[PDB]
């Protein structure tokens, strides 16, 4: 079908006035046609166009010159002959890469397949989920309720009750009062609360 | 609550119903960044994302939003389970 | 025999004519085949045989000439050679590579159309040379080849009924080497009907009339039969053009047919070795069974049209019933069906073979290529170099090693399990019985295994009867036939003339048994001789008639099936039990070699090659324990490294150990050095203890075991178990991966054993869950939450943006470092391509025996450790030593191994001396006895030869004149029993128990290794389910005939809990643990992800499943 | 093996009863449908959009 | 039989246009997933190769209604899409099954769930299950009827949770970090709170 697309658009340039054969002129576009095709969805992963050309460069280049040496090619002399530095050309060998499929049946019977004993590094672990709402009763709770007025600046300034983190003028003229006293407020409260007395109990989270 | 189960024949307009988007584009992932087309199989505009409450473009990464549908990129801020939720349809010619 | 073998009176009774022959002649002298060492043609010449050629050397001679489509130039190999391996085998296990010898084989080029011809040697990749202990060597792994068993080419006459009609049909089934198979057929109509292929059936009279043949021709010969009278005339053809015509459209309908193509491709198929191919074998067996080409060698090896007339002529010769015939020009041959299971027709393909096939697969892929590449190059410039492209045959010999299923791990459990791998006979893998189908026929016993294949070795799973292991005395006729030893006998005299006979030509003589009695001279004294005969039935028969006679009892049992002692009083499946456990013993600290025992445990021992041997005589210059030194005889200096602490495939520990001191003169072949299984050379797979036959407060019921606290205070059952841990730090996308002593949020404290390269430190003893290798990777997620700013923020841990990915012990593993390796891409090593550096950790464990684990004798009666009690709570002999083992006398009886008490009793009398009066001569029960066994020392060793041993009245006589211990009495009075105190309540027991020693083994099944479990952890991805297996936290399985119990229970409340909270509910298993941990209510299950995904599978299959409430 | 599904998980604090304000726009389709999109609190009026 | 299969549409609501379809579904990602192993190998499902012939070959046709093609051309693009979709739904039914790399068919969806394996025969007959454990058993001659020996380790690992739990109530532990990490490596005052 491919092919057919090919001879459409040859057909569409064929110039009888030039005196030249049909297919002469179509094999070119018929080639063209087919081979851009081949290139641009044969692949689960799309390389592109210029990709997959310095990819198909590097396996006839690595095919042809073993009988140089009687060796497969190793990355100096690919290196040597493809005008390029080893590292880009690792860098072609891992782009070149396909995918497997899942559905392929190991463990020497049709029962397991590849795929049964994948780990999953995303999974929830629930200890965790409790943990945090635990820290969340436990910072925002308590340690926070000790100094009034001194402590709300760091309920805006580490953004705990809305998500968002303030800047120090940001949340210095919600009340009256200048950004360097919003500093000197925080440093009053990081030194207050920076003391062992407290951190003993918040600290056992990632002592 | 479960009482009995349907199994009818779909028609056209069930499967459209069941789509938030059409697949125009027969790519899976990008070969390089390893991300999600626009118009792919895993595209994120159709499955939703692929990070817990954030955008493909970044301008929002908090569960302070969710259910926002980004003006530029149109992922929809909200849990990554989605992904095994919601399906796609293929219009035929 | 043996210089250094340890002094063991033996009581056999009768004389070996022949040693017993090396235990590793068949993997080594098929390898040497194979290579066609010239260390083997010197043996091959002895056979009385001219010119003999290699294996490899005859698949070269089969491409040998080679020619194109118009044969202007020729083609040639010849001429395999092999240079030296490429380093030693030690050095090449180190550094996990492969094992290997360069091989260039000689190619010639001819002109026809010019007459130049030029040879230069060629480059044919490297083979994977065999090792002196039959073993490969391959990425550092020690691999084995074992033979297949499958059906020789030949003609397979057969026979069958029909159940409808009370007909009964005959059929010649023949299977070549390659091709296309063949079978006549004798239909209920009379209608002899062939299918030449898996194509459709036809009449034999069209086969034979298709070539050569006319009308008339088939009377001349078969003018005496009935159903060719028939078939003569119930066809109609008289045209050969038809007839070849005919058959080709029905061969391959749809083609154009020619007259001259019709010859052209039924020579093709049959009468070309090209195509199709009978082995030197299928010739030879076909050429005797009909009788053709009698005593010629010709090199024939594809079909002739002779011989497929011959097998119509048989077929209709064993229809009529006649009981023999005759081919004009042949000679004279019996008729008879043929089994298919009997050993004269089932062959073994051994390593060389099975590595001759893929070499040959190779060879012709690489024969198309060069037939390929041949037309494009000019015919002046062009060399075989250019020609040749040797990548398929070195691709397909390195994918066999890799890949074939007859090439396993060896099992280094013990030397005897290496030493049965070896020797192991497989009906299963490529080009033998399929593992789907196992017919449940041909998995018993045959007349023809005697003295060819054991009977009693078998796996104990699906796999039982078509696995076994090889005779002692049996050896491998160059045609793949299993040989075995006969002594010649005369008129009513044995001969020293040993013969080695196969099945089929054994079958046309009698064989009398080894037991019987001869005289001084070799007459037999008994009129009337109980022998075999050809039905492979007993018999009995008297002198005259009798043509051989067994070489020795043991011939019909395996090596390991010999090493039981007392194997005639117990029955053939705890014989097998114990024959297939014997080889799950793991080493121990110490060896101690049985009390009693066969006489093999020596030989089992110098041929496993776990036991470093003199290679000359002389004398031991220094001794150490990491080497030996010897000086020989002729000024020769020698050097052995014995191993250390090394791990085997299965985890057990490879020690071993010398046994001589400074100055001692050895003798060749005399051992040096102890493997881990020996002690003085001898095989030393388990202890002998103490043991008393009793039932005790039915703490050892159901075949449970009960051990002393001795057992655990001295480490008398202890083991070295070595663990291997990996990493590999290689490069990423977001950075590379490093390996280093720091790593982010851990303390101090737990580097403390932590080089600043990260790795532990050698003999720092690590515990669940320390760090082995500490290797940071890229991480680059910035965004931290708000808290956990906020808490960084407070302390000093300001941010970090790599992860902790360090290799760590698996929870429930410990020990001491004993070892590291380390590999980098910094030097060059060969590391798999995406791997910058390597890093491998040894750990090793003792284990002390514990409750659960798992002891077995040698008689399968293994049993768990159901207590181990205190050494006051055991009970003594009056002498006050107490029992270490208590066996439960219910057992004994009904799971039917009596010669566990034998065993017992011989070795109270082997522990302590024994000695016999002579006053009134000798006793009557000690008639037969030697002389050396009247009278032996304490703590002596007994040898009790399978089929040979002490039968009971000798042993009665010597547990009645048994010495007395130190005090000057006798514990055990002469019917083996003896009066026990209990160590509990302290009166004597109303009853004497019996008492003695056992030989016990420590089975690998341990529980320190099979004891796991799960609370809550890591899950599986796609099917959202708890992984199991090896891996920690493995989850159990709960499957369908647990929920019918469930459901059978009416547990509906506990069924869905168990399939919906704990298995796959995502969003309920956080709740839970949540709740659990809260102690609040647990809430009621979800959808599961399983009806979810169901559902959604139906949706996309265009079917609308809609919930209904 | 372990692996990974280019995505990652986070657990911080869910809620409705506080909620950033929506800007809902309506947009109509050249086959006759129409469909509503909620927007953020920019203030942001696309003109144009790809609907389901 | 003809009335038989008639008589199904007649008055049942569904009208016989289900079984001509305009547009195909795709089951949702996640059942087909793109997943990045170790080393950077990539694994997916043969679905998404199936997928792709269709929105290729669709694709292209609506390509060449554009163009206006000769019938001959068109007839033929349209079978192969009728062939790929039919591949699609259950491969295997008609013709020659469509085939990876090496010799071996591709599994359709109607594969997911009709063959040996799938929902109805296999992943519904049981699934693996946490909080369980094994081990072999020895005989206990000391029990009560309704009593059972557990070892030490697998009960504490096992009731992990729960001995969290208690051991935080009993001011053992200042929070369930804390207790956990104590678990871990079985400090000796928390066998008085599994007891
Ligand atoms: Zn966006």
């Amino acid at each position: 079908q491919e092919g057919n697309l090919g001879l459409i658009r040859a057909v569409e340039k064929f110039d009888y006035t030039k005196g030249y054969k049909f297919s002469t002129y179509a094999t070119w576009w018929i080639r063209q046609a087919i081979t851009r095709a081949m290139a641009d969805q044969a692949r689960t992963i799309r390389i592109p166009v210029h990709m997959v050309e310095v990819i198909n460069k590097l396996g006839r280049i690595q095919r042809e010159l073993l009988q140089d040496l009687g060796r497969e090619p190793t990355p100096e002399e690919l290196a040597k002959e493809m005008d390029i530095t080893p590292e880009k050309v690792l860098e072609i060998q891992q782009y070149a890469r396909e995918p497997i499929s899942l559905d392929q049946t190991i463990g020497d019977e049709g029962d397991s397949q590849l795929g049964d004993f994948i780990e999953d590094s995303e999974a929830v672990v629930a200890v965790d989920a409790v943990s945090f709402t635990l820290l969340q009763d436990q910072l925002q709770s308590v340690l926070e309720t000790l100094s009034e007025r001194e402590a709300g600046v760091v309920r805006l300034r580490f953004g705990l009750t809305d998500g968002q983190p303030r800047t120090l003028d940001e949340i210095g003229q919600v009340y009256g009062v200048t950004r360097e006293r919003i500093r000197q407020i925080e440093s009053k409260t990081m030194s207050k609360l920076r003391h062992p007395s407290r951190s003993q109990v918040l600290r056992d989270y990632l002592d | 609550f479960f009482d009995e189960l349907r199994i009818g024949l779909a028609t056209a307009d069930d499967i459209r119903n069941w789509s938030y988007g059409e697949v125009k584009k027969p790519e899976t992932i990008n070969y390089r960044t390893l991300k999600p087309e626009k118009d792919g199989l895993f595209c994120e505009k159709i499955f939703g994302p692929t990070r817990d409450w954030e955008c493909y473009c970044g301008k929002y990464k908090r569960v302070r939003f969710k259910g926002i549908i980004c003006e530029r990129c149109g992922v929809e801020v909200t849990r990554a389970k989605v992904r095994r939720e919601r399906m796609g349809h293929i219009e035929l010619a | 025999s043996v210089p250094g073998a340890p002094n063991r009176v033996s009581f056999a009774k009768l004389r070996e004519p022949l040693e017993v022959p090396g235990l590793l002649d068949v993997q080594t002298d098929s390898f040497e085949w194979l290579v066609g060492s010239d260390r083997w043609r010197q043996a091959a010449i002895d056979r009385g045989e001219e010119n003999p050629v290699g294996g490899l050397e005859e698949v070269l001679a089969e491409l040998s000439p080679i020619e194109d489509f118009s044969g202007s130039m020729s083609l040639s190999f010849s001429d395999p050679r092999f240079d030296e391996v490429k380093a030693s085998v030690d050095e090449c296990k180190d550094k996990d590579m492969t094992y290997a010898a360069p091989l260039f084989v000689t190619a010639e080029f001819i002109n026809n159309n010019t007459g130049e011809i030029k040879s230069q040697t060629v480059f044919m990749g490297d083979f994977p040379m065999m090792t002196e202990k039959g073993t490969f060597i391959i990425n550092g792994t020690e691999r084995v080849v074992v033979s297949q068993l499958v059906r020789s080419p030949g003609v397979y006459f057969d026979e069958t009924i029909d159940k409808s009609t009370e007909k009964t049909l005959h059929s010649v089934k023949v299977i070549p080497g390659r091709g296309a198979w063949l079978e006549f057929d004798v239909d209920k109509r009379d209608t002899v009907g062939v299918r030449i292929d898996r194509k459709r059936r036809q009449p034999v009279t069209v086969l034979l009339k298709a070539l050569g043949w006319t009308n008339e021709q088939i009377v001349e010969r078969f003018g005496f039969s009935e159903i060719m009278m028939g078939t003569l005339e119930k066809d109609t053809t008289s045209g050969t053009d038809e007839a070849l015509l005919d058959i080709y459209r029905k061969l391959r309908p749809g083609e154009p047919p020619t007259k001259e193509s019709a010859q052209t491709l039924l020579e093709n198929l049959f009468f070309k070795e090209k195509r199709y191919d009978l082995a030197r074998v299928g010739r030879y067996k076909v050429n005797k069974k009909l009788g053709l080409n009698a005593g010629k060698p010709i090199t024939s090896s594809t079909l002739t049209e002779e011989d497929v007339v011959a097998t119509i002529e048989y077929l209709v010769r064993l229809h009529e019933g006649q009981t023999s015939m005759t081919v004009p020009g042949g000679v004279e041959v019996p008729v008879e069906v043929d089994d298919i299971d009997h050993f004269g027709n089932r062959r073994l393909r051994t390593v060389g073979e099975l590595i001759q096939n893929q070499i040959r697969v190779g060879l012709s892929r690489m024969e198309r290529v060069v037939r390929e590449r041949m037309t494009t190059q000019d015919v002046e410039a062009i060399t075989p170099q250019t020609l040749i492209n040797i990548r398929p045959v070195v691709a397909a010999i390195k994918e066999f090693f890799g890949t074939s299923q007859l090439s396993q791990f060896m099992d280094q459990n013990n030397p005897l399990s290496g030493l049965t791998h070896k020797r192991r006979l497989s009906a299963l893998g490529p080009g033998g019985l399929s593992r789907e189908r196992a017919g449940l026929e041909v998995r018993d016993v045959h007349p023809s295994h005697y003295g060819r294949m054991c009977p009693i070795e078998t796996p104990e799973g699906p796999n039982i009867g078509l696995i076994g292991s090889l005779s002692v005395y049996a050896r491998v006729n160059p045609f793949g036939f299993i040989e075995t030893p006969y002594r010649k006998v005369e008129n009513g005299v044995v001969t020293d003339q040993i013969d080695y006979l196969t099945a089929d030509e054994e079958d046309r003589h009698v064989v009398a048994q080894a037991n019987s009695p001869t005289d001084e001279n070799g007459r037999f004294t008994e009129d009337r001789v109980m022998v075999r005969k050809k039905g492979g039935e007993v018999e009995f028969v008297s002198a005259d008639q009798v043509d051989y006679m067994d070489v020795s009892p043991r011939q019909m049992v395996s090596v390991a099936t010999a090493m039981i002692p007392f194997l005639e009083h117990d029955d053939a499946n705890r014989a097998l039990m114990g024959a297939n456990m014997q080889r799950q013993a793991v080493p121990l600290v110490r060896s101690e070699a049985p009390l009693v025992g066969t006489g093999m445990e020596l030989r089992a021992a110098i041929d496993a090659g776990d036991v470093v041997v003199a290679d000359k005589t002389g004398v031991i210059e220094e001794v150490s324990a990491d080497y030996i030194t010897v000086m020989a005889d002729d000024g020769t200096r020698q050097s052995y490294r014995l191993r250390k602490f090394a791990r085997s495939n299965h985890g057990t520990c490879a020690n071993q150990r010398p046994i001589v001191d400074a100055g001692q003169r050895v003798e060749a072949g005399q051992v040096i050095a102890d493997g881990p299984c020996t002690q003085n050379g001898e095989m030393a797979l388990g202890k002998n203890l103490l043991v008393a036959i009793m039932p005790w407060e039915g703490h050892n019921y159901e075949d449970a075991i009960i051990l002393s606290n001795r057992l655990v205070e001295e480490d008398v059952l202890t083991s070295i178990h070595i663990e291997e841990h990996e990493i590999d730090a290689r490069d990423t996308k977001l950075g590379a991966e490093e390996i280093t002593r720091d790593i982010p949020n851990v303390s101090d404290e737990v580097l403390a054993d932590l080089d600043e390269r990260g790795i532990v430190r050698i003999g720092a003893e690590v515990r669940d869950g320390d760090i082995l290798v500490g290797k940071v990777t890229p991480k680059g997620e910035t965004e931290l939450t708000p808290e956990e700013r906020l808490l960084r923020a407070i302390f000093g841990e300001k941010a970090r943006e790599v992860r902790d990915t360090s290799l760590k012990v698996p929870h429930g593993e410990s020990g001491k470092v004993i070892g590291i390796r380390v590999f980098s891409r910094e030097d060059d090593d060969e590391l798999p391509a995406g791997v910058n550096e390597l890093v491998r950790v040894y750990v090793a464990q003792k284990r002390k025996i514990s409750d659960g684990d798992k002891l077995a004798g040698r008689h399968g009666n293994k049993g768990v450790i159901g207590k181990i009690l205190p050494v006051e709570d055991m009970p003594f002999l009056p002498d006050g030593t107490p029992v270490d083992i208590i066996l439960n006398t219910h057992g004994v009886p009904r799971r039917m191994n009596i010669g566990q008490i034998l065993e017992t009793h011989l070795g109270w009398v082997a522990k302590a001396g024994w000695n016999i009066d002579v006053a009134a001569g000798v006793p009557d029960w000690a008639s037969k006895l030697p002389e050396e066994l009247y009278s032996a020392p304490a703590d002596s060793t007994v040898a009790t030869p399978v089929f040979d041993g002490a039968q009971e009245g000798e042993l009665a006589g010597l547990l009645g004149s048994t010495l007395p211990n130190r005090d000057g009495e006798v514990m055990v009075d002469a019917d083996g029993k003896s009066t026990l105190f209990d160590g509990r309540s302290g009166e004597p027991f109303p009853y004497p128990v019996t008492v003695g020693y056992m030989y016990i083994l420590k089975l690998h099944h341990l529980v320190d290794d099979k004891i796991h479990a799960r609370s809550t952890g890591p899950y599986s991805m796609i099917t959202q389910q708890p992984l199991g297996g090896k891996a920690q936290f493995g989850g159990q399985r709960f499957g369908e005939m647990e929920c019918w119990a469930m459901q059978a229970y009416g547990a509906a409340y506990t069924l869905q809990e168990l399939l919906t909270i704990k298995s796959d509910d995502t969003v309920g298993r956080v709740k839970v643990y949540e709740a659990i941990v809260k102690g609040e209510n647990i809430p009621e299950p979800g959808i599961p992800e399983s009806f979810k995904v169901l559902l959604k599978e139906l949706q996309s299959l265009c079917l609308n499943v809609e919930v209904l409430s | 093996l372990r692996g990974s599904r280019l995505g990652a998980v986070s657990y911080e604090t869910d809620r409705n009863h506080d909620l950033a304000p929506r800007q809902v726009a309506r947009y109509r389709t050249d086959n006759g449908e129409e469909f509503d999109v909620p927007f953020a609190d920019d203030a942001e009026i696309p003109g144009t959009w790809l609907c389901r | 039989k003809r009335l038989k299969v008639v008589a199904a549409f007649q008055q049942s609501g569904n009208s016989p246009m289900g079984m001509v379809l305009d547009a195909v579904p795709v089951i949702p990602p996640e059942l087909r997933p793109m997943v990045q192993l170790d080393g950077g190998r990539f694994a997916t499902s043969d679905l998404n190769d199936l997928y792709r012939r269709v929105i290729n070959r669709n694709n292209r046709l609506k390509r060449l209604i554009d163009l206006g093609a000769p019938e001959i051309i068109v007839n033929n693009e349209k079978r192969m899409l009728q062939e790929s979709v039919d591949a699609l739904f259950d491969n295997g039914r008609r013709g020659r099954p469509v085939t990876g790399p090496g010799n071996r068919p591709l599994k359709s969806l109607s594969d997911l769930l009709k063959g040996k394996q799938g929902r109805f025969r296999q992943n519904l007959l049981g699934k693996r299950v946490d909080y369980s454990g094994r081990s072999v058993i020895v005989v206990g001659p000391q029990l009560k009827l309704h009593q059972c020996g557990l070892p030490k380790l697998m009960a504490l690992e096992l009731f992990k949770p729960f001995v969290m739990k208690r051991l935080v109530d009993l001011n053992h532990a200042q929070n369930i970090k804390s207790a956990k990490r104590m678990v871990e490596r079985q400090r000796p005052q928390v066998w008085d709170v599994l007891e």
